[PDB]
């Protein structure tokens, strides 16, 4: 149906209902509007038609001023068809950006409100606060800073021409430059019919600046590998403001810790058995004391308990993060029901008290099979209308609130307070004796062994209050670490405030290129804070606000979770901060958004489709969808989610089709002229997550073996999670599926699309991204590599795509396939001077990645966050251990490879 | 001191039980995509009721407007023979006040099934919390049995065979 009836409030209180259409604008609604009013009473008190504003509640419940009024209504998208006017004057700059975050990032600003949580209302003041200053700060400053901000640097890690431009100019100036000479100076060459100016990739948001040779730069680099010439557009400096512009002691509370456990609520349980609540003390990982546990009372829906609950800890030994972990049971005079943690102090670092009603989460039965979750969040569950829940009450401690003691009587405890042999073997190669032998030579560990730290915290008896004071003082002025010791530090085991900042302050030194490949882990990371107001939200909000990429990347990263009740809250209050400080960006973000929205709506028709009727006709169908207004406006003209540097101009609906998995994936093409015919695909359906893991670790592999002098031709593609089950993936051009390739046929399809010289080309490109991906998929653990998931390039590259297991989920072999060896020693029986030097790339490759071991299990370690069915344990971790044979020295490692490669070649032939 | 069958018969009761396991797991992950579905769908209800209030609490705003600005006007075509134009301006509030019984009447309805999908969820989640401790034991039991027949010594490949 076309048209829908719309209820239209007048601000004199007459009330008009008449049908407009879905397609019309609410410019053109207001007119008709006005038009009707004109025979309806009262209307002669009216102002004009510009004095007013429409006003409806929008999708996520809240009313929403529309003063984009170029805007239709089923893009608006109201929850009832309503309309009311109000009055255009009040500062709705403030009311549009408030309205904007809630459609752009989910969940709407008003459910943070209707919380009463002063740490919500407190962190939403605080880092609103500081993004809006930065922000206000950022528009300042020079065009030179704004394009650092906005498009900053894609680089690399003879002579040949180049095509360049003016803008608003037909004519191009071609002439021939080198490949060391730096940007400033082909301008130079270019004012030929400087300061003044910046170069662009045109048809790309890529621009060339600074001092580093043209070589460096990666749009270079890329023509320069083709062969090909790059064009320019020279801009002016006023062009780009263009763009710019639009009160008593804890430790004197000897008396052990206990809390009243009063009731359960909304418990669902079999009837025959009987209901336990077991709890028990944390501090990260380790026990502070003995777990107890209630009385065994009978299964009902509202079980009342009434029990103090006495731990083995006096309340001056409870560390700054002690959290108090709930489990409740179903017994038979064993099934976990739910869980639920707490963390003993506040925000404000001040022991709380009375009452508190821990709505829990449900049990997951996993392999540990553990009593209690400690590792699970500290957010109470969302839904707490149907939720079970436990009604428990801290008791009253003292007359005065009781705070944990600063940092000045912390150090206070400082202040008051042969055998290396034994040390050395411990640390430089921890069981009862050692811990012991590690906390008397704390002070010699923090002198010669600074890197130990981590081993130290571990050792550290945090359930006694003299231990704690003694390891923070140490830590105070502990030397900075290597980012890769402080990545370490962020892990779970380490859940004190002060490594957490300490750990931060050694991830500073971090360029935005290096802190690129890690932002997907620190993400995660998140999940494992316990209070909102963290020193890792505030570093990755100031490196979003001083970086436009890093903050894109950021922004998806957390909006793809938002459906994720767990993070829900804590993700919310950060996209709204950093979106508040990148009002520019928000606009972008939004169109993706609503790009995103359709795909969505479009995929679930042909879906739908397909099950019923045949391809072509489907193919049509879905053409049929894409042409309406609304589709293919929000569908063109987007930076790419998937590199906001690249720019999807004109959908073209002819090439758009569908692909024949399970999920069936949306296949979109586009066309820019000014660039240069990029593609997408929208995955709906599966989790892409575990993809992006693997493709983010093998790009990380490209990048440390390109820094030893090794390009071995990798294809790091984008792959996206965009949301519930959501994402796209950047589609790569003039490549197929080996298996399509099939239907000998490699190398009779690389002599085809290389004919002549240009083959010896192709086939080196093929050797050395062979290589790569099998050294990769190796350490990785990749197993189930067919010609159906592997794919060749027109140029030669080998790529790999859909990992849809890794890390072994049994040992992978390393594997080498006749038909890639037998095209590697260009087409004979024996060519051992080739498969040599194949051989040696594997080995190479394969090397330099054991010497960033730590890294990958660092990295790796902070994924354990995210959740993921295959990376959950120490066993996903001993994995990469065992691959990279860490525990070996690099010869005897090498000779294992070796082995692992000359049986494989004997396979290969079986 | 240490108070705590055949080895093809033992091999026989890990494939069954590997098998007993491999249904219960699936039955589960089955009931917990009805779990985090159904909590989707009663959290998209419980914020649609919100609009419902907001919506309805903006046409009571209409309401409080239509009697205070008419009040201030209306005594004007009284007395300035205009009964015709009072009985427009009465109809037209009529009209209003008519059409929040529909939207009033389609939260309930909302009401009603979230009431009904508030029930579901419970029972899901009952059904889930029945299923554990079967799903537990036929863990513990599958790693029990592997446990036997590896300390009697047999081969890696005769396990995997019987495991699916
Ligand atoms: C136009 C025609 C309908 C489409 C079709 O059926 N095709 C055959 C399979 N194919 C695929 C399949 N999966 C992926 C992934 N994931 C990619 C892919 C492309 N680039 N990248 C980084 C992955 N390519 C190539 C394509 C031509």
């Amino acid at each position: 149906n076309q048209s829908v009836v719309v209820d239209f409030l007048l601000p004199t209180g007459v009330y008009l209902n008449f049908p407009v259409s879905r397609n019309a604008n609410l410019s053109t609604i207001k007119q008709l509007l006005w038009h009707r009013a004109q025979y309806e009473p009262l209307f002669h008190m009216l102002s004009g038609p510009e004095a007013y504003v429409f006003t409806c509640i929008n999708q996520t419940a809240e009313q929403q001023e529309l003063e984009d009024e170029q805007r239709r209504l089923c893009d608006v998208q109201p929850f009832l068809p309503v309309l009311r006017l109000v009055a255009r004057e009040g500062d709705r700059v403030k009311k549009l950006i408030n309205s904007q975050i809630s459609l752009l990032i989910g969940k709407g600003l008003h459910e943070f409100d209707s919380l009463c949580d002063p740490e919500v209302n407190d962190f939403r003041a605080k880092m609103c606060q500081f993004c809006e200053e930065a922000a206000a700060r950022r528009q300042q400053l020079g065009w030179e800073a704004w394009l650092q901000y906005s498009f900053p640097l894609q680089l690399e890690p003879r002579a040949l021409l180049v095509n360049v431009k003016f803008e608003g100019s037909e004519e191009s100036f071609t002439f021939q430059v080198s490949t060391k000479d730096v940007p400033l100076a082909l301008m130079a060459c270019a004012l030929r019919k400087p300061e003044d100016y910046t170069l662009q990739v045109n048809g790309r948001h890529e621009y060339l600046y600074g001092s580093y040779p043209l070589c460096q730069f990666q749009y270079i680099c890329s023509c320069l590998h083709s062969g090909l010439t790059p064009h320019l557009t020279m801009v002016h400096s006023s062009s780009i403001l263009a763009m710019r512009d639009e009160s008593v002691s804890l430790w004197s509370l000897e008396q052990p810790f206990r809390i009243e456990l009063i009731q359960g609520s909304k418990v669902n349980a079999d009837e025959r058995m009987k209901l336990v609540v077991q709890a028990g003390l944390f501090h990260g990982n380790e026990m502070l004391c003995k777990t107890v546990s209630s009385s065994e009372v009978s299964v009902c829906s509202e079980p009342v308990w009434k029990q103090r609950l006495e731990f083995d800890i006096n309340i001056c030994d409870l560390p700054r993060m002690a959290r108090l972990c709930f489990a409740l049971y179903a017994v038979i005079e064993d099934c976990p029901i739910a869980w639920a943690n707490l963390m003993l102090f506040d925000y404000k670092d001040q022991l709380k008290t009375g009452e508190r009603c821990l709505y829990m989460w449900p049990s997951v039965p996993d392999e540990k099979g553990e009593l209690l979750n400690p590792t699970g969040t500290v957010r109470s569950n969302p839904n707490t209308d149907s939720a079970a829940a436990l009604l428990i009450c801290l008791p009253e401690v003292a007359p005065h609130p009781v705070y944990y003691p600063a940092l000045e009587k912390i150090l206070e405890l400082g202040r008051h307070s042969e055998e290396q042999l034994q040390l050395r073997e411990i640390l430089e190669r921890l069981y009862e004796h050692e811990k012991d032998l590690v906390w008397k030579l704390r002070h010699e560990v923090q002198e010669h062994f600074p890197e130990a730290l981590a081993r130290l915290l571990l050792v550290t008896k945090w359930n006694k209050h003299e231990d704690v004071a003694q390891m923070l003082y140490l830590l105070c002025s502990w030397p900075e670490l290597p980012v890769l010791s402080a990545l370490e530090l962020l892990d779970f085991s380490f859940p004190d405030c002060h490594v957490g900042s300490f750990a931060i302050k050694s991830l500073r030194k971090l360029t935005d290129d290096e802190l690129f490949q890690y932002l997907l882990q620190l993400v995660q990371v998140l999940k494992y804070e316990s209070y909102l107001d963290c020193e890792l939200t505030k570093f990755l909000l100031d490196r979003a606000l001083a970086n436009r990429k890093i903050g894109h990347f950021l922004f998806w990263h957390l909006r793809s979770e938002m459906h994720v009740p767990s993070v829900a809250l804590r993700f919310g209050l950060i996209l709204e901060a950093y979106c508040r400080g990148s009002t520019h960006h928000m606009k972008v973000l939004m169109k993706q958004g609503e790009a995103l929205s359709k795909l969505k709506a479009l995929n679930d028709f042909v879906k739908l489709s397909s099950q019923k009727t045949p391809k072509p006709q489907t193919k049509e169908l879905m053409h049929l969808c894409m042409r309406q207004e609304a589709y293919l406006e929000a569908l063109s003209h987007l930076q790419s989610p998937l590199d906001p540097s690249t720019l999807l101009a004109e959908v073209c609906v002819e090439q758009c089709t569908f692909m024949d998995s399970k999920m069936k994936p949306l296949w979109i093409m586009y066309s820019n002229e000014e660039a240069g015919s990029v593609g997408i695909i929208f995955k709906n359906g599966d989790d892409l997550r575990q993809d992006m893991l693997t493709l983010q670790m093998i790009q990380l592999m490209d990048v440390l073996w390109k820094q030893e002098g090794l390009d071995l031709r990798m294809t790091p593609y984008g792959c996206l999670p965009t949301g519930d089950r959501t994402g796209l993936i950047e589609v790569v051009l003039r490549s197929d599926t080996i298996a399509n390739i099939q239907l000998d046929a490699l190398l009779n399809w690389l002599k085809s699309k290389n004919p002549g010289e240009a083959l010896d080309r192709a086939i080196e490109e093929f050797t050395l991204s062979c290589a790569g991906y099998c050294v990769a998929t190796y350490v990785l653990g990749i197993g189930d590599r067919h010609s159906d998931n592997i794919m060749i390039r027109e140029s030669g590259q080998l790529f790999h795509i859909d990992f849809g297991h890794f890390l072994g989920n049994e040992r992978v072999p390393f594997i080498l396939t006749y038909d890639f060896v037998h095209v590697i020693q260009q087409g004979k029986t024996n060519n051992s001077e080739k498969f040599e030097r194949f051989r040696g790339y594997c080995e190479r490759a394969y090397t330099i990645l054991r010497r960033h071991g730590l890294l990958f299990l660092h990295l790796f370690a902070l994924m354990r966050a995210a959740g993921l069915p295959e990376l959950s344990c120490s066993k996903d971790i001993q994995y990469l251990k065992d691959s990279l044979a860490l525990g070996k020295t690099e010869e005897e490692a090498l000779k294992h490879f070796r082995v692992k490669f000359n049986e494989a070649l004997r396979e290969s032939w079986k | 001191q240490q108070d705590q069958d055949n080895i093809e018969a033992v091999g026989k009761k890990l494939h069954e039980y590997n098998t007993q396991f491999q249904e219960k797991s699936r039955e589960y992950d089955r009931l917990y995509e009805d779990y985090t579905r159904t909590s989707q769908e009663i959290q998209m209800k419980r914020t649609a009721i919100e609009a419902f209030n907001e919506t309805i609490k903006i046409f009571e705003e209409q309401c409080q407007t239509q009697e205070r600005y008419s009040k201030e006007y209306i005594e004007k075509f009284k007395r300035e023979g205009n009964e015709t134009e009072i009985q427009r301006i009465m109809h037209n509030y009529e009209k209003l006040k008519s059409r929040i019984s529909e939207i009033v009447d389609s939260r309930r309805r909302l009401e009603e099934d979230l009431k009904k999908q508030a029930a579901e969820y419970r029972e899901i989640d009952k059904r889930m919390n029945s299923i554990k401790p079967d799903l537990i034991q036929l863990r513990k039991t599958r790693d029990q049995y592997l446990m036997w027949l590896t300390q009697k010594g047999v081969r890696q490949k005769k396990l995997n065979e019987w495991l699916g």
